[PDB]
């Protein structure tokens, strides 16, 4: 569950 | 016997840029390392072999270097169909040990979902049970919050959520939320509505409806 | 032209037995050795087995099988073998057949020596569920369009178990805006999923949708169209 920028 | 590791675990980058990422054994291997791509839902492929060398019917968007215990893979213009998860694997064994994979996610312009409602259909109301299903399509970023409310009441713990991965042509994600209950409970009430937080949305969206 | 395709897989009782093949083609299977490799719903990728190519006997296995399942192959058939018996939980995965890029040995210095390079060619994998639980087909309902211009129908399909279940829109030529979501397990111990598609608002009365969905542990194929 990768947050991104 | 021999630990392979991959950095970074998930990026996001953007549409033509050059990805670049590393894998690293435990001992030396030399240059007997394997790069395999699996898009979500279909199986693994290989792209490259013997550290550098491009597979066969493959195209020329990747390039791989490195030796010993240090190995690299580069995308050389990232697109929207190359969303998916890269691993390396060690031939240097009979254990042919994969790394844990590296997830490539693309990152985009906001987009805000759209909301629709679905009430429960006559055929289940036979059942005795009765589901309403929230759908939020296609949106980015990937963090949303769906809220059920019925007769303006909040519900918990009788609702589940499904998120679809990173779609390959348009880079954005999709949420399915279904809220079960009883016939009996479900013909209690009037008003069923799931309301929408999201990035892109200055206020909640609520689509709702009634039983009539 | 060079094609791999898994079959056996299904429901088995924990401590059963089931045995999965792998048909070849498009290449001189004899001369390649073959691998077993699998894949939990929620971890990564994992090599199970390997045989070896060529003349002559070489199999090889991971520890976490080794002792349990058996690597076999026929040469003349084309075919690849995974006997499995002592079935654990942690066994339930989908299971690839993939060809090495060489695999077969040579005499070196008096011995035999083989030389594996990985996986080049997959098939597209074949689901093993090892659960006591029993097999129930789903119940499909629609998720009719309101007509209330882009609008939204659906497939619900729900209570079945076990996992994995197929759902198509108008026998596969209707692909584009298709979402089919992944299976939410409810405390109910069965699955639900949901399949979705976006159409034009005017071809809601003149084109039609079905949707298909297979359950092969069921052995139901249900194709249900929505209607608003």
């Amino acid at each position: 569950h990768h947050h991104h920028h | 016997a021999i630990r392979m590791t991959q950095s970074p675990s998930s990026l996001s980058a953007s549409v033509g840029d050059r990805v670049t990422i590393t894998c690293q054994a435990s001992q030396d291997i030399k240059k007997s390392l394997n790069w395999y791509r699996q898009k979500p839902g279909k199986a693994p492929e290989l792209l490259i072999h013997d550290a550098s060398i491009l597979q066969t019917g493959v195209p020329s968007a990747f390039t791989a270097s490195g030796s010993g215990t240090h190995f690299s893979f580069v995308i050389n213009k990232l697109q929207p169909e190359d969303v998916g998860t890269y691993f390396c694997q060690e031939y240097e064994n009979l254990q042919f040990t994969f790394g844990p994979g590296t997830k490539v996610e693309i990152k985009r312009t906001v987009a805000a979902p759209s909301v629709f409602i679905f009430p429960p259909s006559d055929e289940q109301l036979k059942s005795g049970t009765a589901s309403v299903v929230c759908l939020l399509n296609n949106f980015y970023p990937r963090e949303a919050k769906v809220q059920w409310k019925v007769d303006n009441a909040l519900q918990s713990g009788n609702s589940q959520e499904s998120v679809t991965e990173q779609d390959s042509k348009d880079s954005t994600y999709s949420l399915s939320s279904t809220l079960t209950l009883s016939k009996a409970d479900y013909e209690k009430h009037k008003v069923y509505a799931c309301e929408v937080t999201h990035q892109g949305l200055s206020s909640p969206v609520t689509k709702s409806f009634n039983r009539g | 032209q060079v094609q791999l395709v898994e079959s056996g897989g299904g429901v088995v009782q924990p401590g059963g037995s089931l045995r999965l093949s792998c048909a070849a083609s498009g290449f001189a299977f004899k001369d390649f050795g073959m691998h077993w490799v699998r894949q939990a719903p929620g971890k990564g990728l994992e090599w199970v087995a390997v045989i070896g190519g060529g003349h002559g006997q070489h199999q090889s296995y991971s520890e976490s099988v080794k002792g349990r399942f058996a690597i076999t192959r026929d040469n003349e058939k084309n075919k690849l073998y995974l006997h499995m018996d002592r079935l654990r939980t942690e066994d339930t995965a989908v299971y690839y057949c993939a060809k090495d890029r060489l695999g077969r040995p040579w005499n070196i210095g008096g011995r035999l020596v083989y030389y594996y390079y990985g996986m080049d060619v997959w098939g597209q994998g074949t689901t093993v569920t090892v659960s006591s639980a029993s097999t129930k087909g789903p119940s499909v309902f629609p998720l009719a369009p309101s007509s209330k211009g882009t609008a939204a129908l659906g497939c619900l399909v729900k209570d079945y178990f076990p996992e994995p279940v197929t759902v198509s829109w108008n026998s596969g030529a209707l692909t584009s805006g298709v979402h089919t979501f992944p299976a939410v397990l409810q405390s109910s111990g069965l699955y639900s999923l949901s399949s979705v598609v976006t159409v034009p608002s005017s071809s809601l009365g003149t084109q039609t949708y079905i949707c298909n969905v297979n359950h092969k542990p069921s052995n139901t194929k249900v194709d249900k169209k929505v209607e608003p």
